[PDB]
């Protein structure tokens, strides 16, 4: 091949779910943005290791999660996002 | 006295007719990784001064 | 002709590339001597394993939370994040490269639900020029009129995730009035509710805004009514937090907080003209208590 | 045939700086478009005009947000792109200039973000 | 014989055994009359960040039996000319190669002035590897 | 099931000492076949702090390893060597009393 | 029926009545009518685990 | 002689956004002679201004000669005294605006 | 440099800070608890091997309590100090599948503990929604109408449940779509049920859940499926629930009593979510060694002993599934 | 010959600098997974896990997810990005429609 | 968030620092110490 610019500058390997977008405006780092408004080249290296055990809780909704009904089934809360078992 | 393989009997099980911290199990355990210089198995807890 | 970079070319720039054939350096192939039998051309796929091929054909090996057969045992976070079928060999047995013989089978990809064939969904462009803090971050990137609040008068979809903050003051730009009724006597026993509502009234007074005892207001209830606090928004919204036993006024003030940035998102749909977050003199002082904690510790 | 030439005005953005016919005819003009917030949709408009072909010579993306495109008081330098006239075949050098900056950087930035 | 080759003398014939028990599964169904051969699914999770925010990716292979036999039985095609007339590379070439000398700024002392395009000396460094999505060189 | 356990279960009818009429000139004994092998317990921290260990012709070729380093390789090894001891408890003199079960 | 209702409530009860959490309905609200402890799923966490005076 | 450490700067926060009103606010503009920018600091500190200033190249405030005018001007708490230096980023007229501004001076 | 032991699939070049992180110290597989330990647990723990008339613990290990046997044990303490109207609404739960399967003679219970609610309790959207859904499994959309009907005219303002309740038995008894969405479009409009979507997506997403679930008797939901696992105890004691073995699934009686006192007493912290807290709750730094129970079995206490039961006159008869 | 000698230690072997990134099987949840993360769910991938068939299964606190809008909109954008702008994301092709066994591989091929 | 994230993990710390603390000063001088200064503050 040849050499070609796509290959000079390195990329964010942020994860899927970490990530706020797929667009190419967002593709590079979030820092950035602060960046560009102080007007400094940050250099800080290492920022953070996820954890040695790294467990989450599902999210829900911005609105569902705090406005879930106490709707209830046989044995089953229902929700038109969620189930789960109720006692 | 050795009576059995290091798997059934461990090492320090050997003086186990002796009264003392020999009926014990040691605090550190360097039998497995790179081999001591010495050759030092375990070592007890330090009784004041002492470390067995 | 037309010219390209090389070898030759970054010699005169003065830049000679490592040699990769005839050199008195390690070539770096640990495999030439250990692992036996066949060997890919990936580099390094063996070397955790401790530089050999040797026992394939185990297939349960000593594994934590996650891996192996962890999935026939239930685990709250890896039974949500983690397929049954996806579980691997632990420890330094991980699969750097797999090889296997059959068919192969790709399953087809999933499906948006809850979308109607034939609508034209409005697309967002999201960009870092627009600051993180506004809710257009948060708002949906594919947004549909299928999934349009139209009944509480939106233009658009509401925002699905919400940001990730611990909120330690009020703010009362997005809010009306705020009511904080109490009750005049103090309990008997130690009334954690009323301390945690008298709490939340001081912070209101405190808040974040220009003048917030213009929205603020404190009332006495005669009549033994719990305690309690009413936020009408700009809207004539009113959300009620209710005051249950154990909660705090940092609690009472994260879920002020979340309410306040759900109701400004509703506003943002309606269509609303929201003011914006800016600097301004609390800032400062928040700044000046910044530099303190940064001082001492 | 179109995905070639979709990729060829892709890679247009791949192609090299040195390479690029800059001083290929004699003559040249230098004219001021304005200061932007985001030059990349000057780019964009650029990009997409009638009388110029839609494969360039060489295409810079203008990431303001990239750590090697951050504009600084001494700042990265100029991203450069090169557009091709049809009919007469005269040379668009396009410059946006990461470097016109003549702020300093704050002394303390956790204050700064703080703020 | 020692522990581990007794071991090993008794149960390779067994693992034998076990794998022909196993292929007798398949087999069973080219005994229907209807030959299916093995379906393996197609795994759409090999591409992970690590603890070090480190791009990690998994090289999964299906060898297809059909394929094998085609290749087995049918003749290769001719080879490219370009192929085999151009030699083989001696040097890899960096994929950022640092030039440190553009003609663009008519002062080339300048700093400010040097485009974007051309690669940094700590890219020159670190670039020994495809970008973080790409996996082949 | 624990793992010293079962071997000492699974050698009793192995070796044949299961029988009325066990001689121990004679190698009879009974076919076991153990399954979920995967599935065997070892009580506590054992299966870090219990070795195994063997020794070759060579200075310093002495391993040292762990059962879960022999259940990570095979996790039949495991039971093979625990049977190994309980066999070579009682027939430990000769090859064929020992090789045979 | 009302007097009967108001007579019979109590101020917690009708305090927490209708409250609802972001886990759902209140744990209180769920296992409050419990039929031995057996049936309880017990869903605390370790950080919630501890209980102060 | 004494090797003393330097007083930790006053914070521009105070004359961004003061919860109090200033009443008098002191501007040196380019006093060359230090002998004299140390006796009109200590005269200001006498005085108990609100904040004392300096900018458009004063002399410097730790300078020996400013040191033995002032006599402990420099180590009190009551007045502040600033730099507005252009040299370093900060607007001395856009500062002293803002100050106008804030206060409703004249 | 060595002489010997160069087997690489045994001891392997690598050093030991290298594989001390690959030296398993959290465990999970193997195992580390026998069978014969199942038992102690249990017993330790203080729970009963019930009947299966009773209860038992079925497919998930939940403790599942067969609905005669929470009819029995409502008709015993109805009168007690500590019977509530969520007693009287789990009790309802309870008779709901055997009112689906029967509703000739099971409605009948359900009519009597409705009763009983109104002469202790009185009239509350609890026991109303409960009489609502049993109507609705038993097919009375009517009934179902008469009940809300009841509710509005007593001043119990028909909530989210309600509204659920009224589509679910639409949906049951076979009323159109448009029958299910105007239950569905009062409740918006009420305030009862607040929905962020579209009005006839968000109906859409309730129809699907009412699909999925379906009902006792019939044939694709959730409710169709009546697989008990059917086992006195526990297959798996140590069986978590979160993500440490401190959030185990069975813990002691103790625990037990002290998270239902919490469940009262901070109450408002279930209100509030903390990323802080998540990551808190990381098990990654919190203690997990080995206690001297570890090793030595769980202490060994008394089973209940029943030797004062009478002698089991249908021995032979084998009990039937719950329902 | 086979060596088994004392060797030489003139050649300086290397292999630190021959591991690969580390990566362990306990960290290859949906929240490290560079694309969008997948379920098996038998025939057809899926977003979310499988829900038991039998609800009786069901966990105390697991949560039975049906649709979720945050991994609903991402994995939208992101379909519909990689179809709209194929030169833009062209090295996100490899997670689907992989390359097909007989053709050379670079790191497969012998 | 990652403030949070940043003060969860050194809560975490310190409760691992704290629990590892407590069997640094298990000597047994000092456990004689500790227990002597329990029963004088207990009486």
């Amino acid at each position: 091949l040849s050499v070609r610019t796509e290959d000079f500058f390195s990329k964010e390997a942020i994860s899927h779910a970490r990530r706020v977008s797929w667009a190419p405006h967002t593709t590079e780092k979030k820092q950035g943005a602060f960046a560009k408004l102080a007007r400094s080249n940050f250099g800080d290296p290492l920022p953070s290791s996820f954890a040695q055990e790294p467990y989450f809780e599902e999210e829900i909704e911005a609105h569902r999660k705090h406005h879930r009904p106490d709707v209830y089934i046989y044995k089953y809360n229902v929700s038109p996002t969620h189930f789960s078992l109720r006692e | 006295v050795q009576t059995g393989s290091p798997t059934h009997q461990r090492e320090y099980e050997r003086f186990h007719h002796l009264p003392g911290d020999v009926r014990t199990r040691p605090q550190f355990d360097f039998t497995f990784g790179e081999t001591r210089a010495d050759r030092v198995m375990f070592a007890w807890r330090k009784r004041g001064d002492l470390q067995l | 002709p037309p010219k390209h970079y090389s070898v030759e070319s970054l010699r005169t720039v003065g830049l000679l590339p490592a040699q990769l054939a005839l050199s008195r350096k390690p070539r770096l192939r640990p495999h030439v001597g250990n692992l036996k039998g066949l060997v890919y051309p990936l580099p390094y796929y063996a070397m955790w394993r401790g530089n050999h091929n040797k026992y394939t054909y185990n297939k349960s090996t000593v594994c934590l939370w996650g891996e192996g057969d962890t999935r026939s045992m239930y685990h709250q976070h890896y039974a949500h994040a983690k397929c049954p079928t996806d579980y691997g060999r632990g420890g330094r047995e991980f699969e750097y490269l797999t090889v296997k013989r059959g068919k192969m089978l790709q399953k087809p990809l999933p499906r948006v639900q809850y979308v109607a064939e034939g609508s034209k969904p409005v697309w967002l462009f999201k960009s870092w020029h627009t600051p993180l803090s506004s809710p257009s971050m948060w708002e949906r990137e594919v947004q549909y009129a299928e999934h349009t609040p139209e009944h509480i008068g939106a233009k658009r979809p509401l925002a699905v995730v919400a940001p990730r903050t611990m909120h330690r003051y009020l703010f009362l730009m997005h809010m009306e009035k705020v009511t904080i009724t109490v009750s005049p006597l103090l309990f008997g026993y130690g009334h954690t509710i009323q301390k945690a509502v008298l709490d939340f009234y001081r912070r209101a007074i405190s808040a974040r805004s220009p003048f917030p005892k213009d929205k603020v207001f404190l009332f006495y209830a005669i009549d033994h009514i719990t305690p309690r606090i009413e936020v009408t928004w700009l809207d004539g919204t009113s959300y009620v937090p209710p005051v249950l036993e154990g909660a705090s006024s940092q609690d009472l003030i994260q879920m002020v907080m979340e309410e306040a940035w759900l109701a400004a998102d509703r506003m943002a749909a309606e269509g609303r003209v929201l003011n914006p977050l800016a600097i301004d003199d609390y800032k400062w002082d928040q700044l000046v208590v910044f530099k303190k904690v940064r001082d001492k510790e | 045939e179109g995905d070639i030439l979709r990729y060829m005005a892709y890679d247009a953005r791949n192609a090299q700086f040195a390479f690029a016919p800059i001083r290929e005819f004699p003559n040249q003009q230098e004219f001021f478009l304005g200061e932007h917030d985001d030059p990349e949709k000057l780019m964009e408009h650029v990009d997409l005009c009638p009388l110029l072909f839609a494969i360039p010579h060489m295409r810079t993306v203008v990431d303001l947000h990239a750590e090697h495109m951050i504009p600084t008081i001494a700042g990265p330098g100029v991203a450069t792109s090169l557009y091709r006239c049809i009919y007469s075949k005269a040379l668009l050098f396009v410059q946006v200039h990461l470097s016109s900056e003549v702020k300093l950087p704050p002394q303390d930035p956790e204050a700064f973000k703080f703020m | 014989d020692s522990f581990k080759e007794h071991y090993h003398r008794v149960h390779l014939p067994r693992r034998l055994a076990l794998q022909r028990y196993a292929r007798q599964q398949s087999l069973r169904n080219a005994a229907k009359g209807n030959v299916k051969a093995e379906e393996v699914p197609y795994k759409y999770n090999r591409w992970w960040v690590n603890e070090e925010h480190e791009f990690v990716h998994q090289y999964a292979f299906v060898e297809d039996p059909e394929v094998t036999k085609a290749k087995r039985e049918t003749l290769p095609p001719v080879t490219r000319e370009n192929i085999w007339k151009e030699p083989q590379q001696t040097f890899f070439l960096p994929f950022a190669p640092y030039v440190r000398v553009v003609d663009y700024p008519k002062d080339p002392d300048a700093k400010f002035l040097k485009p974007v395009n051309i690669p940094r000396w700590k890219d020159y460094m670190q670039r020994t590897k495809p970008v973080i999505p790409r996996t082949w060189y | 099931e624990q793992l010293p356990r079962v071997a000492a279960v699974a050698a009793q009818y192995i070796t044949g000492q299961h029988r009325p009429d066990f001689t121990p000139g004679m190698i009879t004994g009974d076919h076991v076949v153990i399954v979920n092998i995967k599935d065997v317990v070892m009580v506590g921290d054992q299966w870090i702090r219990v070795p195994i260990t063997w020794q070759t012709a060579y200075p310093g070729g002495k391993y040292r390893i762990r059962l879960t380093d022999m259940y990570e390789r095979d996790p039949c090894m495991l039971m093979w060597w625990f049977l190994k001891d309980e066999v070579n408890r009682h027939f430990v003199r000769k090859l064929k009393t020992r090789i045979a079960p | 029926q009302r007097q009967i209702a108001e007579y019979t409530t109590d101020p917690p009860e009708r305090i927490m009545a209708g409250v609802t959490g972001e886990k759902g309905p209140l744990r209180a609200r769920v296992s409050g009518a419990r039929l031995g402890l057996q049936r309880t799923p017990a869903r605390i966490p370790w950080t919630m685990q501890g209980l102060h005076r | 002689i004494g090797d003393f450490d330097i007083p930790k700067p006053p914070p521009k926060e105070s004359l961004i956004a003061n919860k109090q009103r200033f009443d008098r606010v002191l501007v040196l503009d380019n006093v060359d002679d230090p002998g004299l920018l140390g006796t009109v600091l200590r005269t200001a500190a006498g005085f108990h201004y609100d904040a004392v200033i300096a900018t458009n190249h004063c002399a410097d405030l730790y300078d020996h000669r400013v040191i033995r005018a002032a006599r402990g001007a420099h180590f009190q708490k009551a007045v502040p005294i600033y730099t507005l230096k252009e040299e370093d980023g900060d607007n001395v007229y856009g500062m002293l605006n803002h100050i106008l501004q804030r206060n409703d001076l004249s | 440099t060595r002489r010997g032991g160069k087997n690489l699939a045994w001891r392997p070049k690598m050093s030991e800070r290298t594989l001390e992180q690959f030296v398993p110290l959290h465990l999970a597989f193997p195992r580390r608890h026998p069978n014969s330990w199942q038992e102690r647990q249990f017993h330790l723990l203080g729970y009963v091997k019930w009947p299966k008339e009773i209860g038992f613990y079925n497919a998930g290990d939940n403790f599942e309590l067969t609905p005669q046997a929470a009819y029995r044990i409502y008709k015993q303490n109805c009168d007690e100090t500590f019977w509530t109207r969520l007693h009287n609404e789990k009790t309802i739960i309870h008779l709901l599948p055997l009112v689906e399967q029967d509703p000739g003679t099971n409605m009948v219970l359900v009519d009597d503990i409705f009763r009983h609610h109104l002469k202790r309790f009185g009239a509350d959207h609890y026991i109303y929604n409960a009489v609502m859904q049993a109507a609705a499994f038993a097919k009375d959309f009517p009934r179902c109408e008469q009940l809300l009907a009841e509710m509005r005219g007593l001043g119990l303002e028909p909530n989210a449940q309600s509204y659920v309740n009224m589509m679910l038995g639409a949906r049951l008894t076979g009323k159109p779509r448009d029958q299910a969405e105007a239950f569905f479009r009062e409740g918006i409009k009420t305030g009862a049920i607040s929905a962020v979507m579209r009005l006839d997506t968000e109906f859409q997403m309730w129809m699907n859940q009412l699909e999925r679930l379906g009902s006792f008797k019939a044939k694709v939901g959730y409710l169709s499926v009546n697989e008990e696992g059917a086992s006195p105890m526990p297959r798996d004691m140590w069986a978590l629930w979160g993500w440490h073995r401190t959030e185990a699934k069975f813990i002691s009686r103790k625990q037990m009593i002290s998270e239902q006192v919490q469940n009262r007493v901070r109450s408002g912290k279930e209100l509030v979510g903390t990323v802080y807290q998540k990551a808190r709750r990381q098990p990654w730094a919190k203690y997990n060694g080995m206690f001297p129970y570890d090793y030595n079995g769980p202490a060994r206490r008394p089973a209940a002993s029943f030797v004062d039961a009478p002698t089991p006159t249908h021995n032979a008869e084998v009990c039937g599934t719950a329902y | 010959r086979s060596g088994s000698g004392p060797g030489d230690k003139r050649i300086r072997t290397d292999w630190y600098r021959c591991y690969p990134s580390l990566m362990r099987e306990k960290d290859r949840d949906m929240y490290h997974c560079y694309y969008p993360y997948l379920f098996d769910h038998g025939d057809k991938m899926s977003l979310y896990p499988k829900i038991p068939e039998n609800p009786r299964e069901w966990q105390p606190e697991q949560l039975q997810t049906t649709y979720d809008a945050i991994r609903e909109d991402k994995y939208d954008a992101f379909i519909r990005l990689r179809e709209k702008f194929p030169e833009l994301y062209q090295d996100t092709r490899a997670w689907d429609n992989p390359p097909p066994f007989g053709e050379f591989n670079m790191f497969y091929s012998v | 968030e990652e403030e949070q994230v940043e003060k969860a993990r050194l809560d975490n710390e310190l409760m691992r620092w704290r629990r590892l603390q407590r069997a640094q000063g298990s000597d047994y001088d000092h456990w004689m110490e500790a227990e002597t200064r329990r029963i004088q503050e207990m009486a």
